């Protein structure tokens, strides 16, 4: 029924312009509005201020008052946050939230911000597979190691998405100034090798995209 | 919620969210279309016409109307509320007095107006009657879905706060809501616009010699006498009127049937009001020879009729008609 | 300019009945403040439960109701469930903005335990062909969601080298957690066994892998 | 009746705002010094004599100007009709509404009928009528564009969707009293309302 979906986690180094878009779904977009809410890191929820998706008005918290400017495009069910002169403590994650109920009914998935000077570096991708040998059990476990990346944010997936079920991915990692990721999944002993497993990795920052099938090592 | 300078606001001159303005006796039904700079209606969001939204500091309080009272030489009675506005069938009043209860404090707003209650006819009640014939009286409605008219409603201008200007230990400190727009400078050379978060005061230090000023322009306002004006810009915010006058018929009066009394070529009437009657006729020659009266005293009167005819109105009582040959 | 605040953490046992509360610092609260309670489960996931007080959001079980008790606007949660184990925010409307608590962490007796899942892999080859070699020991489905991991190399603890992710919830509300050793092609060649020992609720789990 | 919809007035803090006569009917604006207008915190404009308070008033027709409003007129002498029944002979009828020009005919049944031009041209209506609601007076309206404010016709507008009008409503600002923020306006209560 409602669905607020947001765009993904951007990099920026200091000084930039973000666009944070928040697209509708379910209800009809001009009887409720929308509130724009930070969660920063340590210090907890924030109300950043409301958008009348009717007239268009925005109201600001004060504290937002400035930087950030709220904009709509209404034909399309989307709300958008939008914070210029990016400055370094505004990494955090921001929510669109509806107002309905005499409160906030409905919040959306968050698009997390890290504010960071740092070049562009398309990660390597590493298939895991198992030791080289035995590894007898009713299932069995693979992996995907996304190695030295910046800026964020990369996605992956298993199979372009259709195996879904028993994957555990791995929020990434700065580590000597890059970030790395990894992902598992887990089959039935039958699925794999007898069946292509694809680890799907993709760098918008870099342009990269890399399929790496999981190849047994000998 | 709108907030403005009650007149006489229990003691004296307060700033009441519920300062009244706009008092309209000017229907007949007993009732008065009033503003409150106070909205009432709708919570801050979303729910329920029947709570109850007036400003507490800089803050709305949208919670329960549990205790309205409009009132006038007598206790009112409520008809409804939508946004800034209230309807309220009233008796006659010198003034118009009008006031909630929070529940720690009574916190009511009171107004001078000439108030009346005509009812539509020529009998002149003080008060709608339970019965007598219906005829088209002016009177608002009880429904908001209304749009005959419409009211400019854009911005407030700034107001005064004052518990802003706190101290920084030994400079003034000026805070924010949540980032709302603060106009600051004082006496003293510092600051001199102040669109900021919560700054400090270099030079000056007093509270009193310093602009506590909150540009809060998220939601408009009516556009009260006691406003100061927004200066920057005549914003948008065109927002109707819910308590349109309406051509209703008013459930109205009726006096007493009259004792008619033959006599030659003449009316006797012994007549005998409940109120005051303006009764009249027309003596239907080309010479009228009309009369005109309000009777409120029982009276009897004589009207010499012509031999073509006379004509009788008993109050809004339908005409009568009467052959004196 | 006012200050909602939350219990900081509640515990109770699943079936039982817990009230978490939201104080204001400028005075008691009142249906014109609207109180909404808002859940946070992990992943960033929020989903609102009750909003102008006592107004149940749509699909939220009955168990969560609203009030004012006091001078304040309380949560009970009648029948607590493992479930309900998360971060519970209030807010509160002051005329103009939203003012949200800091949120109270409530943990509900459930789950049972589960030992976590450990594996560990050597350096691909294409890796190698970098001059560099990384063994990757991933752990999932652990609860409680706290483990100690440590690295061995040919016997000897590694100390420098490693890297352990914090302990992140998976949906089913267990959680995971990777390590990184990094070693070079040559390091790689030259040691020859690897080991990931992962401590959890007090059983040990080491996989070691055989160059 | 008139309804002093009063627009919010200025208040400069510390100098004079020189006020201009918007083109709204009656447009009465007057600025005023010597201020201290307490809103809410006290007073807030710092100054003590530089404190200015602009105060402006238009008259505007009442929604009740709409629906409840007294009308005037020219009037002619026009033409008169009749619904006349005629239970003609053995016809038995015919109830045709008709005029009274002496060469109109009205073939509503099977007879033809002329009627008049009557000799009685006492038009009861005089020249110049007000009109209101159901009550006609055969009153002597001063004009458009003329009416002594209180007398009958201080507002004057052509029609109702007619934004403009004649406002002799006799409306004179005065300043708001020991610095608190109001707009005295003085003015005489409708034309309108007596009349009533």
């Amino acid at each position: 029924q409602i669905q607020l979906v947001q765009s993904g986690r951007e990099v920026k180094n200091p000084g930039e312009t973000v666009k944070i878009s928040c697209k509708a779904s379910g209800y009809t977009f001009t009887e409720y509005p929308m509130l724009w809410v930070k969660q920063a890191p340590g210090k907890g929820f924030r109300w950043m201020g409301l958008i009348y998706t009717n007239t268009g008005e925005p109201t600001y918290a004060e504290e937002f008052k400035g930087r950030f400017v709220f904009s709509l495009e209404i034909s399309a069910s989307t709300a958008y946050l939008q914070i210029n002169n990016l400055t370094n403590e505004d990494t955090a994650t921001y929510f669109c939230v509806r107002d309905y109920f005499i409160s906030l009914d409905y919040w959306g998935q968050g698009t997390t911000l890290t504010v960071s000077s740092a070049k562009t570096t398309a990660p390597s991708v590493y298939p895991l597979a198992p030791v080289c040998g035995g590894t007898t059990g009713s299932s069995v476990t693979l992996g995907c190691l996304v190695k030295g990346y910046f800026p964020e944010p990369v996605t992956l997936t298993w199979n372009s998405g259709s195996l879904s079920s028993g994957v555990h991915t791995f929020p990434a990692l700065l580590q000597s100034g890059l970030y790395t990721l990894s992902s598992s999944v887990t089959v039935t002993s039958n699925t794999w090798p007898s069946q292509t497993i694809t680890c799907n990795v993709a760098h918008p920052a870099s342009s990269t995209k890399v399929d790496k099938k999981i190849e047994s090592r000998r | 919620p709108y907030i403005a300078d009650c007149p006489n606001c229990g003691h004296s001159r307060c700033d009441s969210p519920i300062a009244i303005e706009e008092v309209r006796g000017d229907a007949h039904a007993g009732v008065i279309r009033i503003q409150t700079s106070a909205m009432f209606g709708l919570k801050t969001d979303g729910v329920d016409l029947a709570y109850m939204s007036f400003m507490n500091g800089k803050t709305q309080k949208s919670i329960k109307i549990d205790n309205l009272h409009v009132r006038t030489s007598a206790p009112c009675s409520l008809v409804s509320h939508h946004g800034y506005y209230i309807l309220a069938q009233c008796p006659p009043g010198d003034t118009v007095t009008v006031g909630f209860h929070d529940g720690p404090n009574r916190h009511t707003c009171t107004v001078a107006h000439k108030v009346e209650f005509r009812p539509v006819g020529r009998e002149k009640y003080r008060h709608p009657p339970e019965h007598g014939v219906e005829l088209p009286c002016n009177r608002y409605t009880h429904k908001r879905a209304d749009q005959g008219h419409y009211v400019e409603m854009h911005q407030p201008g700034l107001v005064a706060d004052h518990s802003l200007l706190s101290i920084h230990s030994a400079k003034v400190k000026i805070t924010v809501p949540s980032g709302a727009q603060v106009k600051y400078y004082c006496k003293c050379p510092d600051v001199r616009e102040g669109i900021t978060s919560s700054d400090h005061t270099t030079t000056c230090t007093d509270v009193k010699q310093c602009r506590a000023y909150l540009i809060d322009n998220k939601k408009w306002v009516y556009n009260s006498g006691r406003l100061p004006r927004g200066e920057g810009d005549t914003f948008k915010g065109k927002l109707h009127v819910p308590f349109v006058p309406v051509k209703a018929k008013c459930i109205a009066t009726l006096a007493p049937e009259p004792l008619v009394e033959h006599k030659h070529r003449t009316l006797i009437l012994h007549l005998h009001p409940d109120h005051p009657t303006l009764l009249t006729t027309r003596s239907l020659g080309s010479d009228a020879n009309p009369t005109r009266q309000w009777i409120e005293r029982p009276t009897t009167v004589n009207f010499t009729v012509t031999g073509e005819g006379l004509e009788y109105t008993w109050g809004n009582h339908p005409p009568k008609r009467v052959w004196a040959q | 300019q006012a200050v909602v605040t939350q219990e900081s953490a509640l515990t109770t046992s699943p079936g039982e009945t817990v009230t978490l509360t939201c104080r204001s610092n400028i005075g008691a609260v009142t249906s014109s403040n609207c109180a909404n309670w808002v859940q946070e489960k992990p992943d960033h996931f929020f989903t609102g439960l009750i909003g102008d007080t006592n107004n149940r959001r749509s699909g939220v079980p009955a168990r969560f109701s609203g009030s004012l008790i006091g001078d304040k606007a309380a949560l009970t949660i009648t029948g607590a469930q493992t479930e309900d184990e998360a971060i519970y925010f209030c807010a509160l409307w002051y005329n103009n903005l939203w003012v949200f608590g800091g949120g109270t962490k409530l943990t509900v007796l459930g789950q049972p335990k589960s030992s976590p899942s450990v594996t560990l892999f050597p350096p691909s080859s294409e890796e190698l062909e970098t001059n560099k070699a990384t063994l990757v020991c991933t752990i999932t489905d652990f609860y409680p969601g706290v483990v100690t991991v440590d690295w061995k190399v040919d016997g000897t603890p590694v100390t420098q080298g490693m890297e352990t992710t914090q302990p992140s919830k998976q949906s089913n509300n267990k959680y995971m957690a990777s390590s990184y050793l990094t070693l070079t092609a040559r390091a790689w060649e030259r040691h020859s066994s690897y080991s990931c020992q992962v401590t959890h609720e007090g059983h040990t789990v080491e996989k070691s892998l055989s160059r | 009746k008139y309804k002093t919809k009063v627009p919010s007035p200025v208040v400069k803090c510390c100098g004079a705002t020189q006020c201009t006569s918007k083109p709204h009917p009656d447009y009465q604006c007057q600025v005023f010094t010597g201020v201290y207008p307490f809103m809410w915190g006290g007073a807030y404009c710092f100054c003590d004599t530089e404190n200015t308070q602009m105060s402006e008033a238009y008259v505007e027709r009442s929604e009740e100007c709409s629906i409840d409003h007294a009308k005037a007129y020219k009037v002619h002498t026009g033409t008169v009709q009749a619904m006349v029944n005629i239970t003609y002979g053995s016809v038995s009828w015919r109830s045709a509404d008709v005029y009274v020009n002496g060469e109109t005919p009205a073939k509503i049944g099977d007879a033809k009928l002329i009627i008049g031009p009557l000799s009685s041209a006492w038009s009861p209506f005089d020249n110049k009528v007000v009109v209101y609601g159901h009550e006609v007076y055969n009153y002597d309206f001063p004009e458009y564009g003329t009416g002594k404010a209180g007398s009958f016709g201080d507002l004057q507008s052509r029609t109702s969707t007619s934004n403009d009008l004649y406002a002799n409503t006799n409306l004179k600002l005065q300043r708001p009293q020991a610095g608190i923020v109001h707009t005295p306006f003085t003015q005489a209560p409708s034309g309108f309302e007596r009349w009533k």
